[PDB]
DNA sequence: AAAAAAAAAAAAAAAAAAAAATTTTTTTTTTTTTTTTTTTTTTT
DNA sequence: AAAAAAAAAAAAAAAAAAAAAAATTTTTTTTTTTTTTTTTTTTT
């Protein structure tokens, strides 16, 4: 049979193609279109809140009626990216819809999806759990008849949610006549076809509860989208599954999600360009340029007073270096790692928490909070195909990121001694018996410690008031001792900043845009960090009462370079000049030099 | 493909707004509303006066919009109710009872399932019929094929035999013997199977059986009835026989057609499903039958010498026999049919033509089967046997004799019949009757027809009113004449003009039932005059007669007084009944 | 097990003609609950039922 | 399942859209494609022998193979015509092609249809012997929902020869929401359905043995072109039926002819015509107009001698005169009937079989070979309805025809007065109690009756030597009086006529062993039949001048002086005798192509009579 | 050096899924047979 | 020429052949979820 005449869809299409035109009213839509048509994608995303601005009335249909009013969603953008583009619209058969936006009722986890939610488009919020191997299913099987010389070609359809007989599923294997065919895999078509599981968020979930799940089905330009450990949110419809053939059923419904659109959290926000940010962003740039490392330090962090240095070098750490990759297959790293640490309530948790909320991929840990095998990857067992498996942890998540830990000292020595390696390469090197591997882990470690005897002893070398070896203290590009001076001016000043912060976005966008950039050093600044750092490596440099806090090297030498080239970038001049090499020198000296 | 609804809303407002002015569809809607009227017949043409492209619509899909027609009316009812009926049928009462408790217990706000309704022509108690568009062609019954199916097609055609009004179900109803509450069961098919367990929302929700039982009393029926037409001769191809349909009449279409007439029926063609047969051919066949919309009979099936005007008007074409053709009027007219004491007499005339060859017999004998209003023809052996008389096929079906009952048979080659022919052609002479008492039949069927006959040359004499020798002798004079009629008919393809054009024969058949319907009365005073002629007559034939010779002059006096239109029978009358017979006497 | 819609001169529909459509049925969630006799309604020597 | 592409198929309809494709070639196809545009007709008729011609490979794998190489060809068709019209390639859903040609081995007779031949368009001559009753088939059924305003078109396929299931033969009723279905007969589409069964002809069938007959299934386009009785070719596809579900078969397959076309077989229906005949026809008529019915009345029936006003009498039949129907119906025949009485040997049959041969739709009746219920039309019932069916007599199928009655005077009384309404009004009023009809038979009879005592006497009168009614013989309007003379001059034109026909051989096809306007005036010694077939159409009106002189002529001879004594009259002189004269006026005005009777043809028909029924009657 | 957390491997149980499956009876159709009417044919 | 007798025709009823029509859940398997035990690796 063929449907002639539905007022149901024939008002659904002519309602969707004109939401969807969209050219008269401001022409979202109409760049949207262009925008993936260009892009050569096929699966568009809608607002939902527009479209209740549009037409409320489709919205709620759309909402409480998931399958019907997708499938005329899909074909009027089929049919509308065929007016816009002939041979674009000819040659991808079928136009994915995916929704966003805000779901009111709709938007829940998986602990509030009930099955009142059936046959709707929910909104579900909470982590990934599972991420099954992607595969194809055939869509559309071609073959070939070797004696005959005749190619015919099977169909298939989404049956995931409907009724599902043999006949569709079928795939032939004879001849009308017993001439066995030869399939021609490449002429056919497939989709690919991955499922996870999303749980509802482990913070989010009521204490001492066993969490909630619910499965994910995913398909073409959707199965790569979310990780095991994603903090996803999948808008999709909640549907039954049927269980095959019966003659005898419970009446228990098994359900999934078929997802129609897939998000990450929002703070990797790389794409919020404009024209009013890079207007603003360029004036920063030109109209300034002497002090935008030092303005933007001073406003880095308004609750704490104070602490200059240590947030100059917070946002060295934050822009960084230039990761110096050579052609021989050398990698020199471009990140700064920071060890914070100080007398108690110097904000040192409060710095941590504060890269933790701003930077982009900032991975909070406590000292005793992951040990090892969390910090560093892991290596597990599938426990179903029998191969291994390799677990993210914390830093590998946090690759061209940070990690923030805090209570450093108090962390057991082993993660520190599992940690040397990520320090300077940013590779993991974890290895089992089935598998070896090399994870790119390149990240930024900022770190906060408190000193041996709970309190740092001011009439001590800093080498006895620090629990940690030369080797790690190496390892840390920086590390910054701060004390609570109990002058008078010093605490007049910082308890009427306390009590005063008691009674940005540019920023934002700032720092991955700088980021991006990657300026080059001049041979002027080359011969001064040469001579500074010979100065440095030198008793010279040091005198009586005034010991080091680090065993100086050409780690040291390096990570000046890196603090030159990060000035550089906050500069935006492409060209680390004297300026940011004498800025660095200032930095690494006060850094490095601590009284007695 | 079209909005019904908005196609419902265009024939309200055709059946609101149509007018001739006197709002035509408007007071039939007020009659309706009042029950003074059971059938509402929708035209075409009418529609088509505003809008043709309904009617194109309607053609080429017409049981819809019968089925929408007849809803539209429906709700447009009490819009045009103005006082409450009387009650005539139980069949009211019964509507008027079902709408008075739905009232009671509706709960006006509450929301009922589909099934939980009165079945849309339950509640009716009017049919809706179309008359077909005069632009649409009437076709025929070779050329209505598949393409035709489920459209309103116009045909032509006789009417060869119709069963008798059976009544047929439409929607049946059922009781509980638990919950009290009445279902109903619409009927669409030929057949159905009745129901058992009731569907009552009571029954189920106790889960008690309620096994309903079937009511003749609370169900609607409609008069059914079926007939078999089929083509005119006419219209047949060369080699062929005619072609058959089978016609379905219901309501107040049928007691319309009786066997033998002549009809146009617009009709929906439609098919019926084919079930109980084992053929060839895959797929789903059908027997089609014409669902009748309208019926109309067509065709033979609908001055102070005006005697002479019309005598002369019988028959142009053949030259001469003025006073044959006088005496053929009086055969159609008729006398008078006289009502005494224990016995009736038949007022039919009888006429026999006996002649030489070529005398256009044959002619006068068509004339006379097409002129008259209910008539029908017999040549010899063509229908001899049953087809005078009736056979049975099982039901009772007339011959010859009895489709012309309360009319004319033309028997031609009378001497040349059967003896068992001849014998029942005498006792319809006799007595109006044929008593048959064969094996399959034990009847007495009334066959009330004036016999005109034809034959060449003791019996025909004794039975027959009038007898007329028509014998060619040659002569110059009057063969030219004849040959100059004859030769003119084959020129002109047309009668010679004579003084006046003769009259066309739906005016014929119009006097011809205007004369029949004018019974007159024999005075008192002219018994001696008539009494005085029909001595004379014994006088001069002992010098053939008896009472049959007198019956016949009464017959042919009052047949004149009925042609003369006015008063009771007369001096004239009997001089004129005298002279005709004299004349067949000098035949 | 029978397809009970019966169409006249045709071959009847196979012994277990039905499939669950899942998409139109009406379904409402359930809780398999595990519950415990009280501990102190428990008697002295016995495991709670 | 869609099938990307298959070399066969492509194949074949590239053959066949190249043999459609004419117009390097004389444009015989692209021509018949535009007539049957024009026609709305939707079957093209491809001869068998071009196909072979033009590929012989293609012919043999056709008919041996037909359904899907006819899928190819009509394939090919619709993109042909649509090329030639698109908009009329796009209102019929399918167009269909017709066979015709030498189909050699392909030709058998339902005895030979054997069990080789399936799949094969077979060829096959036969009488037909039923017409099931012409109904619909649904093809596509559309439905509407009221409770959902849906619309639905449930597809049917016809597989009347292929594996059919239920799925397909659904017919929806209910939505998946179990609402309620109304079909819509109008939208859906329907093709006529008819069965049909052909027999071996008792004239080419085996003498001794029981008949045998082939199921012939008539699907749309071929409904009424075939009645029982006919005789008719059909061609086309021989195959196998599908016994209905059930776990068990017996290995019988009963088996149909699915036609492909089926054409009358009597091809006497033939005025096949060109446009120099029709100039030939023109010239020959106009050139000598006056002297053309004599030249036609000599010319006609060669192979015998004399009987020259019998030869004239058999044109003014043939050419017929014209039926007249009046304002009220009242039908004045237009045909001539004709008596050849006379002695025995005088080639009265051989006319009779020259008519056969000759005029179309002729047919033959003996004296008590048919007998009336044979000779006029019946009534008989089902038995599978119980309902009463007409079945066509021999003067029924000969309406507009010849009927040659051999014998004539040995028809018994009671078919001699059944053939009275056919003499005269050319209809049979038939009725039996459940149905009646007046079927029409507007027939012509040649008869040729022979006298009493076996031969006629001299000098008895013909009124005594004939054994037949004045009431008869008034509705024949011509008796011929066919005398052996005996005399030896006579005697030796006729012989010498007789044996040079004796000696005439087939021109050069002939060695030794024994089986154009005008003709190669061979010493020894088809237009026939083109020119009296136009003839027959011309309604020459009666001029002033015929008409007075016809009547005068008829009144003279009505009056007894214009017959001598010691003549017989023998036919007497009713009224159908002049109209007698006007038909035979109009059918020598017909001969002349004239449009006008005249009094040259007025002065020959009262010659013909003149000459034709009284009789010197010799003491 | 002892404790304990994790890992892999092994097993039990509940839910879903898999698999197995001709025979008897009824109805159309065809074909003859028989009755009774009609028709035709032979006799006085 | 009409009556009597016989033959054939028409129509209803019955007997067999062969193709259609109808009825028609229960037991076993096995994957998946859950728990349990012995061991190695790691931490106190
Ligand atoms: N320089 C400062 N200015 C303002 N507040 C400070 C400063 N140093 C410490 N604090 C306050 O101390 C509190 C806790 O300090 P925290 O970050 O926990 O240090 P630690 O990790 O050493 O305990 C915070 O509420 C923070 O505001
Ligand atoms: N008086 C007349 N006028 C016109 N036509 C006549 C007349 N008499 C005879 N005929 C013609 O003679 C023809 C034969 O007559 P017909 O009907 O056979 O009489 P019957 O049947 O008694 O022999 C008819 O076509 C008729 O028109
Ligand atoms: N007029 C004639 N001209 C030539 N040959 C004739 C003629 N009449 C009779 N014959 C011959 O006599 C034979 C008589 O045959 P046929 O006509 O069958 O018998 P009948 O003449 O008794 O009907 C024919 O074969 C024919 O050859
Ligand atoms: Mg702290
Ligand atoms: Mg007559
Ligand atoms: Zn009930």
């Amino acid at each position: 049979t063929v449907v002639l005449d539905d007022v149901e869809l024939r008002e659904a299409q002519r309602d969707y193609l004109d939401f969807l035109d969209d050219e008269e009213d401001q022409g979202i839509y109409q760049s949207k279109v262009r925008e993936l048509i260009s892009d050569n994608q096929y699966r568009l995303i809608v607002n939902v809140n527009d479209l209740r601005r549009k037409n409320e009335k489709r919205a709620n249909r759309l909402l409480n009626n998931a399958f019907e009013e997708l499938v005329a969603f899909q074909r009027a953008l089929k049919d509308f990216v065929a007016s816009i583009d002939a041979t674009y619209a000819k040659q991808y058969e079928e136009f994915y819809v995916g929704l966003e936006g805000s779901f009111g009722s709709k938007h829940v986890s998986p602990r509030t999806l009930t099955s009142c939610f059936l046959s709707c488009v929910v909104c579900v919020e909470g982590i990934v759990t599972k991420c099954s191997l992607v595969r194809p299913k055939v869509v559309r099987s071609v073959h070939y008849c070797p004696a005959t010389k005749k190619t015919i070609e099977r169909r298939y359809s989404d049956l995931t949610t409907l009724v599902a007989f043999p006949s569709s599923s079928v795939y032939p294997t004879k001849d009308e006549e017993n001439n066995p065919l030869e399939t021609e895999y490449g002429l056919s078509v497939y989709k690919d076809h991955q499922t996870i599981t999303i749980q509802e968020m482990p913070e989010k979930a009521p204490a001492g509860q066993l969490p909630r799940s619910v499965d994910v089905i995913l398909d073409d330009d959707l199965v790569d989208k979310a990780k095991p450990g994603d903090r996803v949110q999948v808008v999709g419809t909640y549907r039954c599954l049927p269980g095959k053939k019966g003659g005898y059923t419970s009446g228990t419904f098994r359900t999934v999600l078929i997802a129609c659109n897939v998000k990450q959290m929002s703070k990797d926000a790389q794409p919020s360009f404009s024209a009013e940010d890079i207007a603003k962003i360029k004036k920063f740039s030109k109209t300034r340029s002497k002090d935008i490392f030092d303005q933007l330090a001073k406003s880095l962090a308004p609750s704490i007073h104070g602490h200059d240095y240590v947030k100059k070098a917070i946002l060295c750490l934050l822009l960084g270096g230039v990761e110096r990759d050579l052609e021989n297959g050398s990698h020199i790293r471009g990140d700064i790692n920071i060890l914070l640490i100080g007398d108690p309530s110097v904000a040192k948790s409060q710095l941590l928490r504060y890269v933790l909320c701003t930077a982009p991929r900032a991975i909070p840990t406590t000292g005793r909070g992951s040990s090892g095998v969390g910090l560093t990857a892991a290596v597990t067992t599938d426990q179903e195909t029998g191969e291994r498996r390799l677990e993210a942890g914390a830093m590998v998540l946090a690759d061209r990121g940070v990690v923030c830990i805090d209570e450093f000292d108090k962390m057991s020595d082993m993660d520190r001694t599992a940690i040397h390696e990520v320090m300077e390469q940013g590779r993991v090197t974890i290895a089992k018996a089935g598998i070896h591997a090399r994870l790119n882990a390149r990240c930024s470690v900022l770190a906060a410690a408190n000193p041996v005897y709970g309190r740092y002893d001011q009439y001590k070398t800093p080498m006895e008031n620090i629990g940690l070896q030369d080797s790690l203290l190496s390892r840390f590009d920086l590390l910054f001792i701060m004390l609570d001076q109990m002058d008078p001016e010093q605490d007049r000043e910082i308890s009427d900043h306390v009590l005063r912060m008691h009674r940005a976005a540019f920023m934002k966008k700032y720092i991955h845009v700088a980021k991006i950039i990657k300026p080059v050093l001049t041979q002027e600044s080359a011969t001064y960090i040469a001579e500074e750092y010979s100065r440095l490596r030198s008793q010279d440099s040091m005198s009586s009462d005034t010991a080091r806090t680090s065993p100086v090297t050409a780690r040291t030498l390096e990570t000046l370079i890196r603090l030159a080239t990060a000035h550089a970038k906050a500069r935006m001049s492409k060209t680390v000049d004297l300026q940011d090499a004498e800025e660095a020198v200032e930095l690494v000296q006060y850094a490095y030099f601590k009284k007695v | 493909l079209k909005d019904y609804a908005l196609e419902k809303e265009k024939v309200k407002k055709f059946l609101q707004e149509f007018y001739q002015k006197q709002f035509k569809y408007g007071n039939q809607l007020v009659r309706l509303a009042h029950r003074e009227q059971v059938a509402l017949y929708v035209d075409l043409d009418d529609v088509a006066e505003d809008d043709p492209e309904l009617v194109d619509s309607i053609c080429e899909n017409a049981r819809r919009y019968a089925k929408l027609f007849a809803d539209a009316v429906q709700e447009l009812l009490p819009q045009y109710k103005e006082r409450e009926v009387v009650n005539k049928d139980v069949l009211d009462v019964y509507i008027e009872h079902r709408l008075m408790m739905e009232q009671r217990s509706r709960d006006p706000g509450m929301v009922r399932s589909p099934q939980n309704q009165y079945p849309a022509e339950l509640m009716r108690r009017f049919e809706l019929y179309f008359q077909g568009p005069s632009s649409n062609k009437p076709r025929v019954i070779r050329e209505v094929r598949a393409d035709s199916v489920g459209k309103l097609v116009t045909v032509r055609g006789i009417v060869t035999r119709v069963s008798e009004v059976k009544p047929k179900m439409v929607v049946a109803t059922y009781t509980c013997d638990q919950c009290g509450a009445e279902t109903y069961q619409p009927i669409q098919s030929p057949t159905f199977m009745p129901l058992i367990m009731c569907p009552s929302q009571e029954c189920q929700t106790n889960r008690s059986g309620g096994r309903l039982y079937l009511q003749t009393r609370g169900s609607r029926f409609i008069k059914f009835q079926e007939m078999k037409m089929q083509e005119h001769s006419d219209q047949v191809p060369v080699g062929n026989i005619p072609r058959s349909i089978t016609v379905l009449v219901e309501g107040e279409n049928t007691r319309i057609a009786q066997p033998g007439d002549h009809v146009s029926v617009t009709g929906i063609f439609l098919p019926i499903l084919r079930t109980g047969f084992r053929q060839v051919v895959q797929g789903l066949l059908s027997e089609t039958y014409l669902e009748a919309h309208r019926i109309v009979k067509m065709n033979k099936s609908e001055e102070e010498d005006f005697y002479e005007k019309l005598a002369a008007s019988i028959a142009p074409e053949i030259y001469g026999h003025e006073d044959v053709k006088k005496a053929l009027l009086l055969l159609l007219v008729g006398g008078v049919d006289q009502s005494p004491r224990g016995m009736k007499i038949r007022g039919n005339i009888n006429i026999c033509l006996m002649g030489d060859p070529g005398v256009a017999k044959s002619q006068l004998l068509s004339y006379i089967d097409r002129l008259a209003p209910r008539s029908q023809y017999t040549t010899g052996r063509g229908s001899s046997g049953v087809g005078l008389t009736a056979a049975v096929l099982l039901t009772l079906e007339g011959g010859a004799l009895v489709l012309a009952d309360q009319g004319v048979c033309c028997i031609d080659e009378f001497d040349k019949m059967a003896e068992a022919d001849r014998t029942a052609i005498h006792e319809v002479m006799e007595q109006q009757t044929i008593s048959i008492a064969k094996a399959g039949i034990l009847t007495t069927l009334n066959a009330r027809c004036s016999i005109l006959a034809a034959a060449n040359p003791a019996a025909l004499l004794s039975r027959f009113d009038l007898l007329w020798l028509i014998q060619d002798r040659p002569d110059r004079d009057n063969d030219l004449r004849l040959a100059q009629h004859i030769t003119y008919v084959h020129q002109h393809s047309r009668q010679p003009p004579s003084q006046f054009e003769p009259l066309d024969m739906k005016l014929m058949r119009r006097y011809i039932a205007m004369c029949r319907e004018k019974q007159p009365m024999v005075p008192e005073s002219l018994a001696d005059y008539i009494t005085a002629a029909y001595v004379e007559m014994r006088r001069e034939a002992w010098a053939y007669t008896s009472a049959r010779t007198l019956l016949a002059i009464l017959r042919l006096s009052t047949a004149l007084a009925r042609l003369r239109m006015v008063d009771v029978v007369e001096k004239e009358d009997v001089n004129e009944a005298i002279r005709l017979m004299e004349m067949s006497k000098d035949s | 097990r029978k397809c009970n819609t019966d169409q006249a001169g045709r071959p009847k529909c196979p012994l277990d003609p039905y499939f669950i459509m899942p998409d139109k049925c009406k379904c409402v969630d359930f809780q398999t609950l595990k519950l415990q006799e009280l501990p102190d309604a428990v008697p002295h020597g016995e495991m709670p039922r």
